[PDB]
């Protein structure tokens, strides 16, 4: 039954059945809507409340979707949820670290085992979603740790695929936002007023149309990649862009790193969930990259939608009313950047 | 024939007047609520007394079976020519016994609407509409049924349908 | 053998409307209300 | 002025609904009421199913009146096939018929009470509903959309103690419509919400083709069961409740009146309902007994056929109206010489009603309209189709 | 014909006998129509079927039992209006009211006979003979059935 | 696997439904039952089978037990009778 | 069943006779079970009582002018409640 | 009044029908052939138009078959070869007619079968 | 051959009208993108416009064209008034529906439909 | 098991049918009264307001209630639509059936200054068969959704559409879908190849 | 003297006999000039004058409603007020003339 056997859409089958466990947060509910309107099977893993796995049962068809629960402490969750499927992916990530888990456990040892048991059950493709510009010694805890079990990815189940997103904007988005939301707090405090750093930023259906494609695309095996998105920003800019399509008003006081680090270890220290914190403040700031020689989604098939475009979406309700009617054409224009 | 619907001395203006004043009208109607607190309210324990029902009934279907043990469906397909929301599928085979029964039968009771066409058509009592009326689910596959939840469907209620068949057989 | 009428008929029902007028009259009410309101001064 | 969509989903009238209004400050300038929000294609859909298999079409139609609905259908049927239901039969009709106007009137007077904000009166009545509904269960099997009154015939005969338990509830139903009566009837804020409001004028309700107590309200003499009488109504007596001042009250008091009209039909029916067989019994039309099917090979060949294929009525085409509890329920069902219709226009008394909703509601306030729509009895089943 | 019985009485039933594994001759059916015994006398030419015994047990099936293996057989089927003897491969698979009929042309033979394909629900259930003059005349082979 | 096979292969994907699941498989297959009954004996050359029932039963077909080589079986029932 | 004080509160304070008409069904209810019934059922030939058969196709077809049928009787008030 | 026009009276762009559903489809007016399984001649008087057979496919929860084909079931019934290419060319269909194929008269005499 | 007019006699007629609607619904697309918060450009909505009015660019029956500018205009009264929601709007833009490939190779790749 | 009827009314509908034919001998093409006992006088199509106008207003012949107006298509015809409108006499207890032809090109007139009962009816006839009234107040879509393309009860329209409706997370909207069927429905050819005996 | 015809709208008309004299005199005159044999003027005369025939025979109203068989005559009147503008409107619409058109052929076979 690899052989898609329909009409392409809802009640077809694209015949691949597939393991997705981060689909309970922001990625993994727009993959869930394309592998399911690709009408393919998708085992989701889920260990939340079945009250937030809903927004998840309409995107697909009767029996497409199948549910059950995994824990990541445990195995036997991780196998029984690999265990028919042939296509794998793996797009667990936390920014902070909660007290039960390191970002040790959330980007290398669990995907490390999600594999393990990937190769195990025979799956062909483990899609592994990795951070762009993360490398070992990127200075940033995450980052370091993300390429860490890249590598454990690839030993354990080798020809798997890597992609390694720029930051992904979208609706409920925590980038777009986490710059948006500096209306709330005084203004936006950027290092470096913001300049001095470049930010490639993605679309997540842009992402997610390229996972689709890479685990039905036979050359992709064993390919990493890089998901840039077509501009090239400083942050100023995009804060300012942020702001303007935000219509709110716009103070890039700028301040030092160091500052901001220890800033927001506090807003870390928050027991839900870290407003920003010291790993997130360095990845807005001095992370910053340039791919090279990486496929991207025009390889993969996707045409990379500019942040000119779907910004209205994301960033109409930051707007007081009496702003909320205001247009596209209207908004503050941007620009782009190379350096 | 027809009838007419809604078709001054002091004594009648001054009991206009007592009736608009000193209201005494919108007191017939309180009078009139007051008559209903004291009285037994009909609400029935639900969950302890299920409210009556009669042993026509049609609610969640189920296959009869022979005393013996043998499936009562014969694959007519005079049960889906009629079934009027397109509900149902029996693909058949021989069954290997020489004999002539289902390998596919099936309700998506999410289509079907309860009218009992299939019960008062199969001539062999075999497709019935049980008196089950709490079968609701969290999710919609448990409702499509297969000839195996509506076989052991029908391998539970047998002791409660048949008494109602015998009852209402005369009646049909 | 097949439900019909109790022979000799079921009995009569009663259809028509049976609001009952009563009440006191006017000219008595108002006047245990006023009765009542110049007690109520004295 | 203001465009106010009403709620599509306001609790008022019946929630499928949403007449956009013009608001001239307070008053509502114009209505233009989208309805369409329930039409589930009921038309199209016949033209695909047996004429058995598409009598459930219509007790989904108006489902607070199930069984007048398919008494239609079940005429237009027996009037292109050439041949008439049982005696038994046709009394059984008249009786589910008469309990079908009490349970629609009893929905029409407590709902129109529960948007004007008279909460009890609907719970009193309902309770009473639900001992009607007991009775369509326990003759038909169903609370609702019961399928009885197929053509031919009703289904299966009356279970042997229905007429007694219909003469319990009729002989103390009485008392629970004045008791409503005193409640509703004679309150000051009733009648000045209800009195004097969405008059209509007798010529004016006939080019309108409201048809129904709308009709009746206005002074108009017409009720099609007296007019043109089917079925057994012609042997029954009872007196139309016509009404001047054609204003929502006089319409109500009609409503509550043929409540009252409807327990004297009854009242016959279960004193002189004849013993007979319930459906023509020529096996064409009729589907044979569960005995006959099982013993005799012309009975199987006949029910093969009939749940199978079907009566294959003649060609023709025929308008048939009944007196539905909301107003002229009409079919207009075009028969090729084939089992499956070749069209069925559903008249729906309401169609014509809600298109009355602008003219009667001008120089109203925006409550008045909640009051417009509960006095038409729009169901919107009926009007979507 | 008529809406009720009279027939108040005790019926017969035949003895069910092997024609073949493509005919399945479910004759307590028959209604002694005599059209098989003429068809397998006249288009197809074994002689093989005949009437045997008087009055209400006149059974049309072979005397000794010897199955009717010849081409042409299966027509039988759809020449028997009574289900007596109907197809075996297409025994209970299926009922006619469902069956979706395409009309297309034989492959097997080169004669190119017309045939009616009849689908369900995109398997093909029965392939039987659709009328042309000058090809098949309403017959086709044992192969393409 | 269902009286009527049905049993998912190792490979079929379509095994994940029944994961944290079940399967709904009646263990009372038809096929046994029947053959678990008592051969009616009969004196008759023909007898009847109204399914043990009138009108709560099967459609009433007469069955020739004339030949003791075969026990005829009602098409409905499933039941052999041993002339 | 209720304390008469209490019933006659309801008898009073509605007015009408309230043990008379109960919306609560006591023993007023037929009981279940009902004893099985037994349903009632020559030159019966179908083609002397063909309801379907005996239609036929629809007819197409100093003078006086005439009304579609004589006009309707008008009905008259009600005798036992003319006015209510 | 009485404007002259010379189309086809095309009224593709009226019907509503999706392009797809009107350009790659092909009506096949034709008389429907007999049920050799019956020998009654009724169901083979009436000229049928019906659209081409696109795929029948299996829901994979359930085992049914499904379809993507709108214009699956549609089997449109006149009384002509004239009144169905009429409404084919009207609707913007491609048509395949095939003639009707009534039987010839064949001679049937019942003594002929006792000449020796 | 004859055949009544429905508005317009001429085809010439006709079009007078064609363009009094393209106009109108030019004029509108603006309003509509703000209105009903759509988030499609002005540009991109007014092509869209043209597309279709283009696309029905080939009927030369009057009566036809007589019959499209009444559909469309009663198109543009739906969309000039609110009665149509964002969805019902949006819903020219096929957003979701992946487009059919047309190269043969591209459908033989895909579905056994021609 | 055969209706009972009257013999009276076949008559005096009869009559009044050769009575409307004579008093508009321009408008009507024929006059039958069906067995079912019901009159149709079915006049061209140049004669909707002219007929039902006289049959409106008449003394001899008061029809002040529109029943339905309705279409039934019949394909094969050239005029597809047969517009038939139904119409009711208070005055002397007897309903009557007015039907004339429409195709799809060629509008009919309307009746809502006739009666204002089909202001309503005549919209439904536009949205479910795309028949057209002429100068007929606010004729737009009664029943379909605000964009449905396509007339529903066409017989040339497939029972369940073309177009869809689900809800797409990613766009968060109601979005329209090709429709897929999961099960498609069964047509049954369930027709008897042995017709009935007049 | 009648306080209300039942009817909301048509309301109690004094002078019956007159208001009816007048509309039904007038009608029988418009229809003059209608074709000599028009079924029209032959027909509707035929009627108005027998209804004019009462309308001044019979001068007690209860008494004249029942012969004209109509309801309340304040209703006899609104419809010989109709047929006024009926005649009116048919004189030109001009009826009488023969069939626009022959319906197309088999535009009336039910069984197709
Ligand atoms: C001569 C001695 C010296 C002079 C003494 C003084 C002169 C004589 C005084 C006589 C006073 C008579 C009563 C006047 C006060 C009562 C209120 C009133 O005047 O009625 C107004 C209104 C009438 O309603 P309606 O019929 O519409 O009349 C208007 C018509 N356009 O009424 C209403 O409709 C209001 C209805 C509102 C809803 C009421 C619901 C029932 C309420 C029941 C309350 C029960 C408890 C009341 C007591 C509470 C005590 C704290
Ligand atoms: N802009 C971006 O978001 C970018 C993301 N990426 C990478 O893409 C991946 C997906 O990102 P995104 O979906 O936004 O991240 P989220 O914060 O949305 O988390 C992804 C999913 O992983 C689950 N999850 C998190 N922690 C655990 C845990 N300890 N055990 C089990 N499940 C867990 C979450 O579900 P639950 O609610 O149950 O915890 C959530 O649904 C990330 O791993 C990230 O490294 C790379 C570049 C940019
Ligand atoms: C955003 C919402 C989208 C809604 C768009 C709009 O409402 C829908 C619509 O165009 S409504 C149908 C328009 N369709 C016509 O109006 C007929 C055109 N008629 C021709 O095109 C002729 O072939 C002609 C000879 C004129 C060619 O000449 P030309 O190429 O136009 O110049
Ligand atoms: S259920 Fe009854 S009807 Fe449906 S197939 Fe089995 S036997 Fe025939
Ligand atoms: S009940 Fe009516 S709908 Fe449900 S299955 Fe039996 S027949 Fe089909
Ligand atoms: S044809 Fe069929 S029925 Fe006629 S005899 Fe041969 S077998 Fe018996
Ligand atoms: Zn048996």
């Amino acid at each position: 039954a690899v052989i898609p056997h329909g009409k392409g859409g809802r009640s077809s089958v694209s015949g691949v059945v597939a393991t997705v466990f981060g689909a309970t947060g922001f990625l993994g509910r727009y993959v869930v809507n394309h592998l399911g309107r690709m009408g393919s099977q998708v085992i989701i893993p889920y260990r939340c409340d079945v009250y937030d796995i809903m927004h998840l049962r309409l995107m697909g068809d009767l029996g497409q979707l199948t549910f059950l629960e995994w824990d990541a402490r445990d195995k036997d969750s991780i196998r029984k949820a690999v265990q028919h499927s042939n296509v794998v992916i793996n797009l667990i990530g936390r920014e902070w670290e909660t007290r039960n888990f390191d970002f040790e456990d959330v980007f290398v040892n669990i995907p490390r085992a999600i594999a393990q048991a990937s190769k195990e059950a025979g799956v062909e493709r483990f899609i592994h979603v990795s951070h762009l510009n993360a490398s070992m010694k990127s200075s940033s805890k995450s980052l370091r740790s993300k390429a860490v079990g890249e590598k454990e990815v690839r030993s354990v189940f080798p020809e798997a695929i890597i992609i390694r997103p720029s930051d992904i904007f979208g609706r409920e988005d925590r980038f777009l936002n986490h710059f948006a939301n500096y209306r709330w707090f005084l203004a936006v405090p950027l290092v470096s007023l913001g300049f001095k750093t470049v930010k490639q930023p993605v679309y997540v259906a842009d992402v997610s149309k390229g996972i689709v494609n890479a685990t039905k695309d036979p050359d992709a095996v064993g390919k990493t990649f890089a998901f840039t998105g077509p501009n090239r920003y400083l942050l100023f800019h995009l804060v300012k862009y942020i702001f303007g399509m935000t219509h709110r008003t716009f103070i890039p006081y700028p301040l030092p790193l160091f500052v901001y680090s220890w800033i927001g270890k506090l807003f870390g220290l928050s027991p839900f969930e870290p407003w920003t914190t010291k790993d997130k403040v360095e990845r807005i700031h001095i992370s910053d990259v340039m791919p090279t020689d990486l496929p991207g989604l025009e390889d993969l098939g996707v045409q990379p939608t500019p942040l000119e475009l779907k910004s209205i979406e994301v960033l109409r309700r930051h707007r007081t009313y009496r702003w909320l009617s205001s247009e596209i054409e209207e908004t503050k224009p941007a620009k782009t950047v190379n350096y | 024939t027809y009838k007419y619907v809604n078709k001054v001395d002091m004594k009648s203006a001054t009991d206009n007047a007592a009736r608009i004043l000193m209201w005494t009208e919108l007191i017939r109607g309180l009078g009139m609520t007051l008559s209903y607190l004291f009285r037994e309210p009909a609400t029935i324990n639900y969950p302890f007394e299920k409210g009556p029902l009669s042993p026509r009934f049609r609610g969640e279907h189920a296959l009869r079976r022979y005393p013996s043990g043998e499936e009562r469906c014969i694959a007519c397909k005079l049960c889906e020519a009629i079934c009027p929301a397109q509900a149902i599928t029996i693909e058949a085979e021989p069954r290997a016994d020489g004999s002539r029964r289902t390998t596919r039968y099936d309700i998506d009771m999410t289509k079907c609407i309860y009218c009992g066409f299939c019960q008062e058509a199969c001539p062999v009592d075999a497709i019935v509409e049980g008196p089950n009326f709490e079968f609701s689910t969290e999710t919609h596959e448990e409702l499509l049924y297969n000839k195996e939840k509506l076989l052991n469907n029908g391998d539970k209620w047998e002791a409660e349908i048949a008494a109602n068949i015998q009852a209402d057989y005369l009646y049909r | 053998k097949q439900d019909m009428p109790p022979p000799g008929g079921y009995g009569p029902i009663d259809y028509k409307r049976n609001l009952p007028r009563r009440g006191l009259s006017g000219y008595s009410m108002f006047a245990v209300g006023i009765g009542a309101l110049i007690f109520g001064y004295w | 002025n203001m465009t106010l969509n009403f709620g599509p989903q306001h609790p008022a009238a019946h929630g499928v609904l949403r007449l956009v209004l013009e608001l001239s400050g307070e008053m509502v300038r114009k209505c233009d009421p989208h309805i369409g929000l329930l039409h589930r294609g009921t038309e199209k859909l016949i033209e695909y199913k047996t004429y058995l298999q598409a009598l459930p079409y219509f007790d989904r139609l108006d489902y607070v009146s199930m069984m007048c609905n398919e008494q239609a259908y079940s005429i237009a049927v027996e009037k292109l096939l050439n041949i008439q239901p049982p005696p038994r039969a046709q009394w059984i009709r008249v009786l589910f018929g008469e309990i079908t106007r009490i349970l629609n009137h009893i929905m029409a007077v407590t709902t129109h009470a529960l948007d004007i904000g008279a909460m009890t009166p609907f719970f009193w009545m309902f309770e009473e509903r639900e001992k009607m509904f007991e009775f369509y269960e326990r003759v038909s099997g169903a609370r609702m959309h019961a399928a009885y009154i197929r053509p031919g015939g009703v289904h299966q005969d009356l279970p042997l103690g229905l007429l007694d338990d219909i003469y319990e509830f009729s002989k103390n139903f009485s008392l629970r419509i004045d008791e409503v009566e005193e409640m509703l009837t004679n309150n000051r804020i009733w009648r000045n919400r209800t009195v004097d409001i969405g008059v209509v004028t007798a010529e004016d309700a006939l080019n309108y083709g409201f048809s129904g107590v709308m009709l009746r309200g206005s002074g108009i003499q017409w009720d099609l069961r007296k007019t043109q009488p089917y079925d057994v109504y012609d042997q029954v007596e009872f007196d139309v409740p016509i009404g001047s001042r054609g204003d929502c009250y006089d319409r109500y008091l009609c409503r509550v009146e043929e409540m009252r009209q409807s327990l004297r039909i009854i009242e016959q029916c279960l004193n002189k309902m004849p013993p007979g067989e319930i459906k023509v019994d020529d096996a064409k039309v009729s589907p044979p007994k569960r005995a006959e099917m099982k013993t005799s090979m012309e009975s199987l060949i006949h029910h093969f056929k009939l749940y199978t294929e079907g009566y294959q009525v003649p060609p023709g085409a025929t308008y048939t109206a009944i007196e539905a509890p909301k107003g002229e329920f009409g079919v207009y069902l075009v028969s090729d010489g084939s089992s499956r219709p070749y069209r069925c226009k559903i008249k729906a008394p309401g169609f014509a009603h809600l298109a009355g909703l602008d003219k009667m509601s001008k120089g109203h306030m925006l409550a008045d309209v909640v009051a417009i729509i509960g006095t038409q009895d729009i169901v919107f089943g009926e009007i979507d189709r | 014909g008529s809406d009720r019985s009279r027939f108040l009485e005790g019926k017969r039933a035949v003895e069910d006998k092997n024609i073949g594994p493509l005919v399945k001759t479910i004759m307590t059916r028959c209604i002694q129509c005599t059209r098989c015994i003429r068809f397998a006398s006249e288009i197809a030419g074994v002689d093989d079927l005949g009437t045997t015994g008087r009055g209400n047990d006149m059974q049309v099936g072979t005397y000794i039992e010897k199955m009717f293996m010849s081409e042409l057989s299966g027509n039988v089927i759809d020449i028997c209006p009574v289900g007596a003897l109907t197809s075996k491969p297409y025994a209970f698979t299926a009922r006619p009211w469902e069956t979706r009929k395409t009309e297309s042309i034989d492959v097997m033979d080169a004669v190119g006979s017309n045939i009616v394909v009849s689908t369900r629900t995109g398997e093909v259930m029965r392939i039987l003979p659709r009328m042309h003059e000058d090809i098949n005349e309403e017959w086709i082979s044992d192969k393409t059935r | 696997i269902t009286h009527t096979g049905q049993v998912y292969d190792e490979k079929d994907y379509r095994r994940v439904r029944f994961v944290d699941r079940q399967k709904e498989v009646n263990e009372n297959f038809a096929i046994d039952l029947i053959a678990q009954q008592p051969v009616n004996e009969v004196e008759h050359r023909i007898i009847a089978c109204d399914g043990g029932g009138g009108a709560l039963g099967h459609p009433k077909v007469y069955i020739n037990l004339d030949k003791e080589t075969k026990t005829g079986t009602c098409g409905y029932c499933g039941l052999q009778f041993k002339q | 069943s209720a304390t008469r004080v209490i019933q006659k509160l309801r008898n009073w304070a509605s007015g009408q006779d309230l043990q008379a008409k109960l919306q609560l069904r006591y023993q007023e209810i037929a009981k279940r079970t009902q004893p099985p019934p037994k349903l009632p059922v020559s030159n019966n030939y179908y083609c002397t009582r063909d309801g379907r058969r005996e239609v036929v196709p629809p007819s197409i077809i100093e003078k006086k002018a005439v009304t579609p049928a004589p006009p309707m009787k008008r009905w008259e008030l009600s005798k036992d409640q003319p006015y209510l | 009044q009485l404007i002259t026009v010379d189309e086809k009276l095309d009224i593709t762009t009226l019907t509503g029908v999706p392009e797809e559903h009107i350009k790659t489809r092909k009506v096949r007016i034709f008389v429907p052939a007999r049920n050799n399984m019956q020998s009654g001649v009724n169901n083979t008087k009436k000229w049928k138009m019906e659209f081409d057979t696109r795929e029948r496919w299996e829901n994979p929860l359930m085992g049914w078959a499904s379809t993507a084909d709108p214009l699956s079931n549609m089997v449109l019934t006149f009384s002509a070869k004239e009144d169905a290419i009429a409404f084919a060319e009207k609707n913007g269909w491609s048509y395949d007619v095939e003639e009707k194929k009534v039987p010839k008269p064949k001679s049937k005499s019942y003594g002929a079968n006792f000449s020796w | 051959t004859s055949v009544k007019p429905i508005f317009s006699r001429d085809l010439n007629e006709a079009k007078r009208r064609v363009r009094e609607l393209y106009r109108a619904w030019y004029r509108e697309v603006p309003n509509t993108v703000h209105l009903m918060q759509l988030d499609i450009t002005v540009k991109q909505g007014r092509d869209k416009v043209r597309e279709m009015f283009m696309k029905n660019a080939h009927v030369t029956d009057p009566r036809v064209v007589d019959l499209l500018v009444i559909k469309g205009k009663m198109e543009l009264q739906e969309t000039i008034k609110v009665w149509k929601q964002r969805t019902h709007v949006m819903r020219f833009f096929h957003e979701t529906e992946t487009p059919r490939p047309k190269d043969f190779l591209s459908k033989f790749y895909m579905g056994h439909d021609p | 098991t055969v209706r009972p009827r009257s013999d009276v009314t076949h008559k005096q509908l009869s009559a009044f049918g050769e009575y409307v034919a004579e008093i508009l001998p321009k408008y009507v093409q024929q006059v039958q009264v069906s067995c079912l006992d019901e009159l149709e006088i079915c006049i061209h199509p140049d004669g909707v307001i002219p007929t039902l106008t006289f049959l409106r207003d008449h003394t001899n012949a008061q029809f002040k209630s529109l029943a339905d107006l309705t279409a039934v298509d019949v394909p094969t015809r050239q005029n597809r639509f047969e517009i038939v409108y139904n119409l009711l006499s208070l005055r002397f207890n007897s309903r009557i059936r007015v039907k004339t032809y429409a195709d799809e090109l060629t509008p009919i007139d309307s009746i809502v200054s006739v009666h204002i009962a089909a202001n309503w009816y005549e919209r439904e006839v536009w949205d479910m068969f795309g028949v057209f009234f002429f100068n007929h107040p606010d004729l737009r879509r009664i029943l379909t959704d605000y964009g449905f393309e396509g007339h529903p009860f066409r017989k040339d329209f497939p029972l369940t559409g073309y177009v869809e409706l689900r809800y797409d997370d990613e766009v968060k909207r109601v979005v329209a879908e090709p429709v897929e069927l999961a099960q498609e429905f069964r047509k049954f050819d369930l027709n008897s190849p042995w017709e009935a005996f007049p | 003297l009648k306080k209300t015809t039942g009817l909301v709208g048509l309301a109690v008309c004094d002078t019956p006999h007159e208001r009816l004299t007048i509309l039904y005199t007038k009608t029988l005159d418009i229809l003059k000039h209608f074709p000599k044999h028009a079924a029209y003027r032959k027909y509707t005369e035929q009627i108005t004058n027998e209804k004019l025939d009462m309308v001044k025979a019979e001068p007690d109203v209860k008494k004249l409603e029942a012969l004209l068989q109509g309801g309340e005559v304040e209703e006899v009147i609104l419809q010989a007020e109709k047929e006024l503008s009926l005649a009116r409107k048919m004189l030109k619409w001009k009826p009488w003339e023969p069939l626009v058109e022959e319906p197309p052929a088999n535009q009336w076979k039910w069984p197709i």
